[PDB]
Protein backbone atom coordinates (compact mmCIF):
# COMPACT_ATOMS: atom_id res chain seq x y z
CA UNK A 1 0.00 0.00 0.00
CA UNK A 2 0.83 3.63 -0.36
CA UNK A 3 0.02 6.78 1.56
CA UNK A 4 0.90 9.94 -0.38
CA UNK A 5 1.89 14.31 2.46
CA UNK A 6 1.12 13.24 6.03
CA UNK B 1 -10.14 23.41 -22.70
CA UNK B 2 -10.75 19.90 -21.31
CA UNK B 3 -8.56 16.74 -20.76
CA UNK B 4 -9.36 13.01 -20.26
CA UNK B 5 -6.72 10.44 -19.47
CA UNK B 6 -7.19 6.72 -18.73
CA UNK B 7 -5.78 5.60 -15.37
CA UNK B 8 -4.72 1.96 -14.85
CA UNK B 9 -4.06 -0.01 -11.63
CA UNK B 10 -0.34 -0.98 -11.19
CA UNK B 11 -1.18 -4.50 -9.91
CA UNK B 12 -4.01 -6.93 -9.24
CA UNK B 13 -4.48 -5.49 -5.77
CA UNK B 14 -5.15 -1.91 -7.02
CA UNK B 15 -2.38 -0.64 -4.67
CA UNK B 16 -2.18 2.43 -6.93
CA UNK B 17 -3.20 3.82 -10.28
CA UNK B 18 -0.92 5.27 -13.03
CA UNK B 19 -1.86 7.83 -15.69
CA UNK B 20 0.28 8.72 -18.71
CA UNK B 21 1.48 12.30 -18.86
CA UNK B 22 3.41 14.10 -21.60
CA UNK B 23 6.37 16.21 -20.45
CA UNK B 24 8.78 18.23 -22.62
CA UNK B 25 9.30 18.99 -26.32
CA UNK B 26 9.17 16.78 -27.96
CA UNK B 27 7.04 14.81 -25.43
CA UNK B 28 8.50 12.33 -23.00
CA UNK B 29 5.62 10.24 -21.69
CA UNK B 30 5.89 9.16 -18.06
CA UNK B 31 3.37 7.18 -15.99
CA UNK B 32 2.49 9.26 -12.95
CA UNK B 33 0.57 8.53 -9.75
CA UNK B 34 -2.14 11.25 -9.45
CA UNK B 35 -2.11 12.27 -5.86
CA UNK B 36 -4.85 14.50 -4.42
CA UNK B 37 -3.07 14.38 -1.03
CA UNK B 38 0.16 16.09 -2.10
CA UNK B 39 1.01 19.10 -4.14
CA UNK B 40 4.32 18.30 -5.93
CA UNK B 41 4.76 17.18 -9.53
CA UNK B 42 7.94 15.13 -9.25
CA UNK B 43 9.52 12.68 -11.71
CA UNK B 44 12.39 10.20 -11.97
CA UNK B 45 15.01 11.90 -14.11
CA UNK B 46 18.49 12.05 -15.71
CA UNK B 47 19.69 13.52 -12.37
CA UNK B 48 18.29 10.70 -10.21
CA UNK B 49 21.04 8.67 -8.52
CA UNK B 50 21.60 5.66 -10.77
CA UNK B 51 21.58 3.13 -7.94
CA UNK B 52 18.11 4.47 -7.12
CA UNK B 53 16.53 3.87 -10.47
CA UNK B 54 15.33 0.52 -11.62
CA UNK B 55 13.24 0.21 -14.73
CA UNK B 56 11.42 3.49 -14.20
CA UNK B 57 11.09 5.75 -17.19
CA UNK B 58 13.19 8.83 -16.68
CA UNK B 59 12.59 12.42 -17.69
CA UNK B 60 15.67 13.81 -19.45
CA UNK B 61 15.39 17.57 -19.24
CA UNK B 62 18.37 18.10 -21.59
CA UNK B 63 16.33 16.52 -24.48
CA UNK B 64 13.42 18.98 -24.01
CA UNK B 65 13.63 22.31 -25.85
CA UNK B 66 10.96 23.68 -23.57
CA UNK B 67 12.89 22.71 -20.40
CA UNK B 68 14.55 25.37 -18.24
CA UNK B 69 16.39 25.21 -14.93
CA UNK B 70 14.64 27.09 -12.11
CA UNK B 71 17.93 28.31 -10.65
CA UNK B 72 18.39 27.99 -6.90
CA UNK B 73 15.00 26.25 -6.66
CA UNK B 74 14.86 23.07 -4.64
CA UNK B 75 12.37 20.49 -3.18
CA UNK B 76 12.05 17.93 -0.41
CA UNK B 77 8.94 15.86 0.29
CA UNK B 78 7.99 13.19 2.91
CA UNK B 79 4.91 10.91 2.96
CA UNK B 80 2.71 9.20 5.53
CA UNK B 81 4.37 6.21 3.90
CA UNK B 82 7.66 7.32 5.29
CA UNK B 83 8.49 7.63 1.58
CA UNK B 84 10.90 10.42 0.60
CA UNK B 85 12.06 12.28 -2.48
CA UNK B 86 14.07 15.41 -3.22
CA UNK B 87 15.96 17.43 -5.81
CA UNK B 88 15.94 20.42 -8.13
CA UNK B 89 13.38 21.97 -10.41
CA UNK B 90 12.59 22.68 -14.04
CA UNK B 91 9.81 24.40 -15.87
CA UNK B 92 8.46 22.65 -18.92
CA UNK B 93 5.30 22.01 -20.93
CA UNK B 94 3.14 19.28 -19.41
CA UNK B 95 0.19 17.61 -21.14
CA UNK B 96 -2.49 15.34 -19.59
CA UNK B 97 -5.07 13.86 -21.92
CA UNK B 98 -4.64 16.70 -24.45
CA UNK B 99 -4.89 19.48 -21.82
CA UNK B 100 -1.66 21.44 -22.06
CA UNK B 101 0.02 23.55 -19.48
CA UNK B 102 3.14 25.53 -20.15
CA UNK B 103 5.67 26.61 -17.54
CA UNK B 104 4.65 23.84 -15.18
CA UNK B 105 7.12 23.19 -12.33
CA UNK B 106 8.50 19.70 -12.94
CA UNK B 107 10.49 18.68 -9.91
CA UNK B 108 13.40 16.50 -10.88
CA UNK B 109 14.38 13.74 -8.42
CA UNK B 110 18.04 13.66 -7.44
CA UNK B 111 17.27 11.41 -4.57
CA UNK B 112 14.42 8.95 -4.01
CA UNK B 113 13.79 6.49 -1.14
CA UNK B 114 13.96 2.69 -1.46
CA UNK B 115 10.15 2.32 -1.52
CA UNK B 116 10.06 4.32 -4.80
CA UNK B 117 13.06 2.60 -6.35
CA UNK B 118 11.51 -0.86 -5.86
CA UNK B 119 8.25 0.38 -7.55
CA UNK B 120 9.10 0.07 -11.25
CA UNK B 121 5.60 1.00 -12.51
CA UNK B 122 5.52 4.52 -11.03
CA UNK B 123 7.67 7.16 -12.70
CA UNK B 124 6.74 9.99 -10.30
CA UNK B 125 3.77 11.74 -8.69
CA UNK B 126 1.35 14.46 -9.93
CA UNK B 127 0.03 16.29 -6.83
CA UNK B 128 -3.52 17.65 -6.96
CA UNK B 129 -4.00 18.93 -3.44
CA UNK B 130 -4.00 22.67 -2.72
CA UNK B 131 -0.84 24.57 -3.69
CA UNK B 132 -0.04 25.66 -0.12
CA UNK B 133 1.37 22.17 0.34
CA UNK B 134 3.92 22.52 -2.46
CA UNK B 135 7.40 21.90 -1.23
CA UNK B 136 9.63 23.89 -3.63
CA UNK B 137 11.99 26.47 -2.12
CA UNK B 138 12.74 29.29 -1.93
CA UNK B 139 9.79 30.08 -4.26
CA UNK B 140 6.70 27.87 -3.78
CA UNK B 141 5.12 26.57 -7.02
CA UNK B 142 1.54 25.89 -8.14
CA UNK B 143 0.03 22.50 -9.05
CA UNK B 144 -0.91 21.34 -12.53
CA UNK B 145 -4.60 21.76 -11.67
CA UNK B 146 -4.01 25.34 -10.49
CA UNK B 147 -2.11 26.19 -13.71
CA UNK B 148 -4.97 24.69 -15.81
CA UNK B 149 -7.96 26.15 -13.84
CA UNK B 150 -8.35 29.32 -15.81
CA UNK B 151 -8.02 27.63 -19.21
CA UNK B 152 -10.60 25.01 -18.10
CA UNK B 153 -14.24 25.02 -19.17
CA UNK B 154 -15.05 24.36 -15.46
CA UNK B 155 -12.43 24.56 -12.73
CA UNK B 156 -13.02 20.92 -11.87
CA UNK B 157 -11.57 17.47 -12.25
CA UNK B 158 -13.27 14.15 -11.67
CA UNK B 159 -11.85 10.81 -10.47
CA UNK B 160 -13.42 7.60 -11.63
CA UNK B 161 -11.16 4.79 -10.30
CA UNK B 162 -11.85 1.17 -11.38
CA UNK B 163 -12.07 -1.93 -9.18
CA UNK B 164 -9.50 -4.29 -10.74
CA UNK B 165 -9.87 -2.28 -13.97
CA UNK B 166 -8.93 1.04 -15.67
CA UNK B 167 -10.69 4.31 -14.93
CA UNK B 168 -10.65 7.94 -15.94
CA UNK B 169 -9.54 11.37 -14.84
CA UNK B 170 -11.32 14.23 -16.57
CA UNK B 171 -10.45 17.92 -16.35
CA UNK B 172 -12.76 20.83 -17.02
CA UNK B 173 -16.04 18.85 -17.20
CA UNK B 174 -18.33 16.27 -15.60
CA UNK B 175 -19.26 13.16 -17.67
CA UNK B 176 -22.94 12.89 -16.73
CA UNK B 177 -22.58 9.49 -18.47
CA UNK B 178 -20.23 8.09 -15.83
CA UNK B 179 -22.37 7.97 -12.65
CA UNK B 180 -25.84 6.93 -11.53
CA UNK B 181 -28.49 9.19 -9.99
CA UNK B 182 -27.42 12.52 -8.42
CA UNK B 183 -24.09 14.01 -7.41
CA UNK B 184 -24.08 15.01 -3.75
CA UNK B 185 -21.72 17.88 -3.03
CA UNK B 186 -20.24 18.55 0.36
CA UNK B 187 -18.16 21.31 1.94
CA UNK B 188 -14.36 21.25 1.70
CA UNK B 189 -12.02 22.78 4.30
CA UNK B 190 -8.80 23.98 2.72
CA UNK B 191 -7.12 25.01 5.92
CA UNK B 192 -4.65 22.13 6.04
CA UNK B 193 -4.29 22.11 2.26
CA UNK B 194 -6.22 18.83 1.78
CA UNK B 195 -9.48 17.95 0.08
CA UNK B 196 -10.70 17.71 3.63
CA UNK B 197 -14.41 17.05 4.24
CA UNK B 198 -16.76 15.66 6.83
CA UNK B 199 -18.66 12.34 6.38
CA UNK B 200 -22.09 12.07 8.07
CA UNK B 201 -21.79 8.53 9.42
CA UNK B 202 -21.42 4.83 8.54
CA UNK B 203 -23.11 1.40 8.34
CA UNK B 204 -21.60 -2.09 8.36
CA UNK B 205 -23.34 -4.49 5.98
CA UNK B 206 -27.12 -4.55 6.37
CA UNK B 207 -26.65 -2.79 9.74
CA UNK B 208 -28.13 0.44 11.10
CA UNK B 209 -26.58 3.62 9.90
CA UNK B 210 -24.80 5.48 12.70
CA UNK B 211 -24.87 9.22 12.28
CA UNK B 212 -21.46 10.42 13.40
CA UNK B 213 -19.24 13.10 11.90
CA UNK B 214 -16.05 11.66 10.41
CA UNK B 215 -13.54 14.28 9.24
CA UNK B 216 -10.92 13.11 6.74
CA UNK B 217 -9.31 13.71 3.36
CA UNK B 218 -10.11 12.51 -0.13
CA UNK B 219 -6.73 11.04 -1.15
CA UNK B 220 -6.34 9.15 -4.50
CA UNK B 221 -2.67 8.64 -3.41
CA UNK B 222 -3.59 6.33 -0.48
CA UNK B 223 -4.52 2.66 -1.11
CA UNK B 224 -6.62 1.93 1.91
CA UNK B 225 -9.52 3.33 3.98
CA UNK B 226 -8.30 4.85 7.32
CA UNK B 227 -11.03 5.40 9.87
CA UNK B 228 -11.20 5.97 13.66
CA UNK B 229 -10.50 2.93 15.87
CA UNK B 230 -14.18 2.77 17.08
CA UNK B 231 -15.46 2.54 13.49
CA UNK B 232 -12.86 0.11 12.37
CA UNK B 233 -13.44 -2.17 15.37
CA UNK B 234 -17.21 -2.27 14.58
CA UNK B 235 -16.45 -3.35 11.00
CA UNK B 236 -14.17 -6.28 11.80
CA UNK B 237 -16.37 -7.48 14.68
CA UNK B 238 -18.66 -8.72 11.92
CA UNK B 239 -16.00 -10.88 10.28
CA UNK B 240 -15.34 -14.23 11.99
CA UNK B 241 -11.64 -14.70 12.69
CA UNK B 242 -10.65 -11.10 12.03
CA UNK B 243 -8.09 -9.69 14.48
CA UNK B 244 -5.66 -6.87 14.88
CA UNK B 245 -2.16 -8.32 14.44
CA UNK B 246 0.82 -6.76 16.08
CA UNK B 247 3.13 -8.72 13.75
CA UNK B 248 1.60 -7.59 10.46
CA UNK B 249 0.43 -4.18 11.74
CA UNK B 250 -3.36 -3.97 11.08
CA UNK B 251 -6.48 -6.10 10.86
CA UNK B 252 -6.16 -9.39 8.97
CA UNK B 253 -8.90 -11.97 8.38
CA UNK B 254 -8.90 -15.60 7.13
CA UNK B 255 -8.91 -15.49 3.33
CA UNK B 256 -11.92 -17.81 3.11
CA UNK B 257 -14.16 -15.29 4.93
CA UNK B 258 -17.02 -13.15 3.46
CA UNK B 259 -16.53 -9.46 3.88
CA UNK B 260 -19.60 -7.30 4.58
CA UNK B 261 -19.97 -4.09 2.59
CA UNK B 262 -19.15 -0.70 4.16
CA UNK B 263 -21.42 2.34 3.79
CA UNK B 264 -20.36 5.90 4.36
CA UNK B 265 -22.46 9.10 4.41
CA UNK B 266 -22.11 12.14 2.21
CA UNK B 267 -24.79 14.53 3.37
CA UNK B 268 -28.11 12.61 3.10
CA UNK B 269 -26.63 10.27 0.55
CA UNK B 270 -24.74 7.01 1.14
CA UNK B 271 -21.89 5.27 -0.75
CA UNK B 272 -21.63 1.49 -0.36
CA UNK B 273 -18.17 -0.13 -0.73
CA UNK B 274 -18.81 -3.72 -1.73
CA UNK B 275 -17.05 -6.11 0.61
CA UNK B 276 -14.86 -7.41 -2.28
CA UNK B 277 -13.16 -3.97 -2.39
CA UNK B 278 -11.99 -4.48 1.19
CA UNK B 279 -10.05 -7.73 0.50
CA UNK B 280 -6.39 -7.03 -0.04
CA UNK B 281 -5.34 -10.65 -0.31
CA UNK B 282 -2.87 -12.90 1.52
CA UNK B 283 -0.54 -11.00 3.86
CA UNK B 284 2.26 -13.13 2.42
CA UNK B 285 2.48 -15.41 -0.62
CA UNK B 286 0.90 -18.69 0.44
CA UNK B 287 -0.68 -17.42 3.70
CA UNK B 288 -4.28 -18.12 4.43
CA UNK B 289 -4.35 -14.77 6.26
CA UNK B 290 -5.54 -11.85 4.12
CA UNK B 291 -4.92 -8.14 4.63
CA UNK B 292 -8.06 -5.94 5.19
CA UNK B 293 -8.78 -2.65 3.31
CA UNK B 294 -10.20 -0.76 6.32
CA UNK B 295 -7.55 0.08 8.92
CA UNK B 296 -7.32 2.27 11.99
CA UNK B 297 -6.44 5.98 11.63
CA UNK B 298 -5.30 6.19 15.25
CA UNK B 299 -1.61 6.38 14.42
CA UNK B 300 -1.91 9.02 11.48
CA UNK B 301 -3.64 11.80 13.04
CA UNK B 302 -6.06 12.03 10.14
CA UNK B 303 -8.74 9.85 8.56
CA UNK B 304 -8.07 9.06 4.88
CA UNK B 305 -10.69 8.17 2.26
CA UNK B 306 -8.14 6.42 0.01
CA UNK B 307 -8.72 4.35 -3.10
CA UNK B 308 -10.82 1.67 -1.31
CA UNK B 309 -13.57 4.31 -0.79
CA UNK B 310 -13.05 6.54 -3.82
CA UNK B 311 -13.23 3.69 -6.40
CA UNK B 312 -16.76 2.90 -5.11
CA UNK B 313 -17.82 6.39 -6.21
CA UNK B 314 -17.74 8.93 -8.96
CA UNK B 315 -15.85 11.80 -7.39
CA UNK B 316 -15.85 15.46 -8.32
CA UNK B 317 -13.21 17.82 -7.07
CA UNK B 318 -14.83 21.22 -7.55
CA UNK B 319 -11.90 23.65 -7.46
CA UNK B 320 -14.16 26.76 -7.47
CA UNK B 321 -13.48 29.70 -5.31
CA UNK B 322 -15.42 27.91 -2.59
CA UNK B 323 -14.32 24.36 -3.28
CA UNK B 324 -16.60 21.37 -2.86
CA UNK B 325 -16.41 17.61 -3.08
CA UNK B 326 -19.12 15.70 -5.02
CA UNK B 327 -19.86 11.95 -4.70
CA UNK B 328 -22.16 9.90 -6.91
CA UNK B 329 -22.86 6.19 -7.22
CA UNK B 330 -21.66 4.42 -10.33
Amino acid sequence: PLEFRL
Amino acid sequence: STGSATTTPIDSLDDAYITPVQIGTPAQTLNLDFDTGSSDLWVFSSETTASEVDGQTIYTPSKSTTAKLLSGATWSISYGDGSSSSGDVYTDTVSVGGLTVTGQAVESAKKVSSSFTEDSTIDGLLGLAFSTLNTVSPTQQKTFFDNAKASLDSPVFTADLGYHAPGTYNFGFIDTTAYTGSITYTAVSTKQGFWEWTSTGYAVGSGTFKSTSIDGIADTGTTLLYLPATVVSAYWAQVSGAKSSSSVGGYVFPCSATLPSFTFGVGSARIVIPGDYIDFGPISTGSSSCFGGIQSSAGIGINIFGDVALKAAFVVFNGATTPTLGFASK
